[PDB]
């Protein structure tokens, strides 16, 4: 995360780290959506132009974490994967359309002060909250600039109107994406970056005071560049698929 | 069910240091 | 790189 700050303890208890077994290293961010399901970006798992195709046995999820590198004894929980589910129309060939995947845990994780699931939006909350100017929050242990942080980082960012999103890039943008970030002249700045992939963009509903995950960190050209914006998978748009997968697995 | 309510914040009625920035944007 | 070793049990 660029130009964010250190997270508070327990501030993002749904934050998950995708972790490589060998060599042991951070791979991506992710989120806890129930005691046995984790949500992440498909490109965290499958990206053939980079010869990336991870399978369950390559990976672990670490839940309840604050520090990036430390093993947080008596606090984090580490979980093995039962099954990875990738959107079948995930478009890695062109623009990362439908950049979303689910991971089912071998065994359920125990909730705690540091481990708790995020809500997924209903159509009304989404319609309510996904407006230009409305700020969400993104969290991650990724790059601090275009080194790496000691603890989880947090940054709040405004949703950007779709024509400005579209006009900032040569990529073909879809309804399954949204973009977020300050405009060059808006003064403030901040962005997700390499390593933040698959982590959540969340919003706090003013109607019932719960946190909802509206987005997944997906792509961007550079990090925190003027006139460029971070792009996020639109979780509500793909909820149908989400519900199917969980409903039948 | 219990989703989205953080044990160290919402469940204790404590606010984190920047969540009001988000609230203030929801005009 | 710089990661603290995790319990061998999880691997
Ligand atoms: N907000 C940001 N600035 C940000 C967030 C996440 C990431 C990590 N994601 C990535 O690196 C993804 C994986 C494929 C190439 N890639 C890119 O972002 C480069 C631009 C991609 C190229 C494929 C089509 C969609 C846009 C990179 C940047
Ligand atoms: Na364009
Ligand atoms: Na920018």
């Amino acid at each position: 995360i660029v130009e964010g700050s250190d997270a508070e303890i327990g501030m993002s208890p749904w934050q998950v780290m995708l972790f490589r077994k060998s060599p042991q290293e951070l791979l991506c961010g992710a989120s806890l959506i129930s005691d046995r399901w984790v949500l992440t970006a498909a490109h965290c798992l499958l990206y053939p132009p980079w010869d990336k195709n991870f399978t369950e046995n390559d990976l672990l999820v670490r839940i309840g974490k604050h520090s990036r590198t430390r093993y947080e004894r008596n606090i984090e929980k580490i979980s093995m994967l039962e099954k990875i589910y990738i959107h079948p129309r995930y478009n890695w060939r062109e623009n990362l359309d439908r950049d979303i995947a689910l991971m089912k845990l071998k065994k359920p994780v125990a909730f705690s002060d540091y481990i708790h699931p995020v809500c997924l939006p209903d159509r009304e909350t989404a319609a309510s909250l996904l407006q230009a100017g409305y700020k969400g929050r993104v969290t991650g242990w990724g790059n601090l600039k275009e080194g790496q942080p000691s603890v989880l980082q947090v940054v709040n960012l405004p949703i950007v109107e779709r024509p400005v999103c579209k006009d900032s890039t040569r990529i073909r943008i879809t309804d399954n994406m949204f973009c977020a970030g300050y405009k060059p002249d808006e003064g403030k700045r901040g962005d997700a970056c390499e390593g933040d992939s698959g982590g959540p963009f969340v919003m706090k509903s003013p109607f019932n005071n719960r946190w909802y995950q509206m987005g997944i960190v997906s792509w961007g050209e550079g990090c925190d560049r003027d006139g460029k914006y971070g792009f996020y998978t639109h979780v509500f748009r793909l909820k149908k698929w989400i519900q199917k997968v969980i409903d039948q697995f | 069910a219990d989703c989205g309510l953080r044990p160290l914040f919402e469940k204790k009625s404590l606010e984190d240091k920047t969540e009001r920035e988000l609230l203030e944007s929801y005009i | 790189g710089d990661f603290e070793e995790i319990p061998e049990e999880y691997l």
